């Protein structure tokens, strides 16, 4: 298991957060429930060597 | 079952007297418990009149048969707390508390609660989510209760016990969770809040 | 002189085995005493668990009977309790008390200084935050490590700002609110914004709060 971030720059909402998985797929998952949960919907990146995902 | 009352209210420098009832209390002996917040209790009067090494003077006990009184001559503001009183079970083999008693004893001047209701917000609503929030602030013991149109509701409830604010005053907040299906099947919703025999609502109604 | 201290962990999951110990300085436990354990849940008051005797006697609260396992240990000079098949019921602050028994009463002197246990199933877990729109404030609902930090405009706003205790819920998550009062004419002109922190899971973030 591997430990993933998060950047939020939404329109209220903006910060960051982590969670831990095996693949980032499964952490996509995560983050998207995350993001729905707090409101958020946006356009998703991922940067694979820093391993953040970030939405906007 | 030991009864005693849920709160009492002095001022500095009188008598206070609090109440414990039941009926096992003349075969076997009371005792009396001090709780100061965020501490372990603390002893403070032995077999229904003794009063242990350390405690001042003015705490002094009674008992009547069936009734024990815990008596405070003189009171100061180092004995705002709870008390509990302990004694036997019916069947005198396992010891008993009662609901405990928050003895207040400042005496600055007595506020009104003020009350904010709050509708859950548009964020947690996409969320297949309601939560309503009840402010209740600048107090000087509150209790409350919930009720949907014309029914009092008693499911779903959280309540916080009041704390202190920056200007001396108490404030407490309670929380109604429900299914936004809940939330838009009823006219309205209503924070009841109880303070000292004065009581102030508040409702709201789905946008 | 006498001085009774608990220990143990501070966190159990449902179905799971709450296990305590209640160390015993400046006296033996072969004293005509009985060690109890006595539990408050927060904002409810004292519930009697049972006694145990230096020789092994042990006493139970029948409503509990089935479940609890007072022992006592004179090699380390403790005695502990262990509860077993936990429920949401048992989140309570557990002290361990001497227990002065005659023939006919039975009362409790010393206390030890309690330690809180906390039944709950859940994971570290970023904190899910809502705007309170107009008094306002934010709404900090399902995160599981305890320690959150709310200030408002950076540490700039201190004027009637007040955060309530958490809360624990049935999900085992906290939940917590932070108000303010504001006049009612700076709606326009300023602009206020909240900001939590949650170290565990590492999350800061900051909510912009709008009447609708």
């Amino acid at each position: 298991v591997t430990t993933y971030k998060l950047v939020i720059n939404g329109k209220t909402l903006k910060g960051e957060t982590t969670t831990k998985a095996v693949d980032a797929e499964t952490a996509e998952k995560a983050f998207k429930q995350y993001a729905n949960d707090n409101g958020v919907d946006g356009v998703w990146t991922y940067d694979d060597a820093t391993k953040t995902f970030t939405v906007t | 079952e030991l009864t005693q009352p849920p709160s009492v209210s002095v001022s500095p420098g009188q008598t206070a007297r609090i109440t414990c009832s039941g009926d096992t209390l003349p075969k076997r002996s009371g005792y009396w418990y001090q709780q100061k917040p965020d501490q372990a209790p603390l002893l403070v009067i032995n077999k229904d009149t003794e009063r242990p090494s350390g405690i001042p003077e003015r705490f002094s006990g009674s008992k009547s048969g069936t009734t024990v009184t815990l008596t405070i001559s003189g009171v100061q503001a180092e004995d705002e707390a709870d008390y509990y009183c302990q004694s036997a079970d019916s069947s005198f083999t396992y010891p008993s508390f009662g609901g405990g008693t928050k003895l207040t004893v400042l005496g600055q001047p007595k506020a009104a609660p003020s009350v904010t209701l709050f509708p859950p917000s548009s964020e947690e609503l996409q969320a297949n989510k309601a939560t309503l929030v009840c402010l209740i602030s600048d107090f000087y013991a509150v209790t409350v209760a919930w009720k949907a149109d014309s029914s009092p509701v008693k499911a779903g409830v959280e309540t916080t016990t009041p704390s202190k604010q920056s200007n001396n005053k108490y404030a407490a907040s309670s929380y109604l969770s429900l299914t936004p299906e809940q939330w838009k099947s009823h006219r309205s919703y209503s924070c009841q809040v109880t303070h000292e025999g004065s009581t102030v609502e508040k409702t709201v109604a789905p946008t | 002189q006498v001085q009774l201290q608990e220990s143990g962990p501070g966190l159990v999951k449902p179905s799971g085995t709450l296990s305590l110990t209640c160390t015993v300085s400046g006296g033996f436990i072969s004293s005509r005493n009985w060690w109890s354990w006595v539990r408050q849940p927060p904002g409810k008051g004292l519930e009697w668990i049972g006694e145990v005797y230096h020789t092994g006697i042990t006493n139970y609260n029948p409503s509990l009977k089935s479940r609890v396992t007072i022992s006592v240990d004179k090699s380390k000079n403790q005695f502990s309790l262990k509860l077993s098949s936990v429920t949401a019921a048992d989140t309570a602050v557990y002290y361990c008390a001497r227990e002065v028994v005659g023939p006919t009463t039975g009362y409790f002197d010393l206390w030890g200084r309690g330690t809180l246990v906390t039944i709950s199933s859940a994971s570290t877990k970023g904190p899910s935050v809502f705007p309170l729109a107009p008094a306002l404030g934010c709404l900090v609902k399902d995160y599981f490590p305890e320690p959150v930090t709310v200030s408002w405009n950076s540490g700039a706003l201190t004027s009637g700002v007040h955060t309530f205790p958490a809360v624990l819920q049935s999900s085992g998550l906290y939940s917590l609110s932070s108000v303010v009062t504001v006049p009612s004419s700076s709606l326009g002109t300023q602009t206020y914004i909240c900001n939590v922190n949650h170290k565990p899971s590492n999350t800061k973030v900051d909510k912009k709060v709008e009447p609708k």
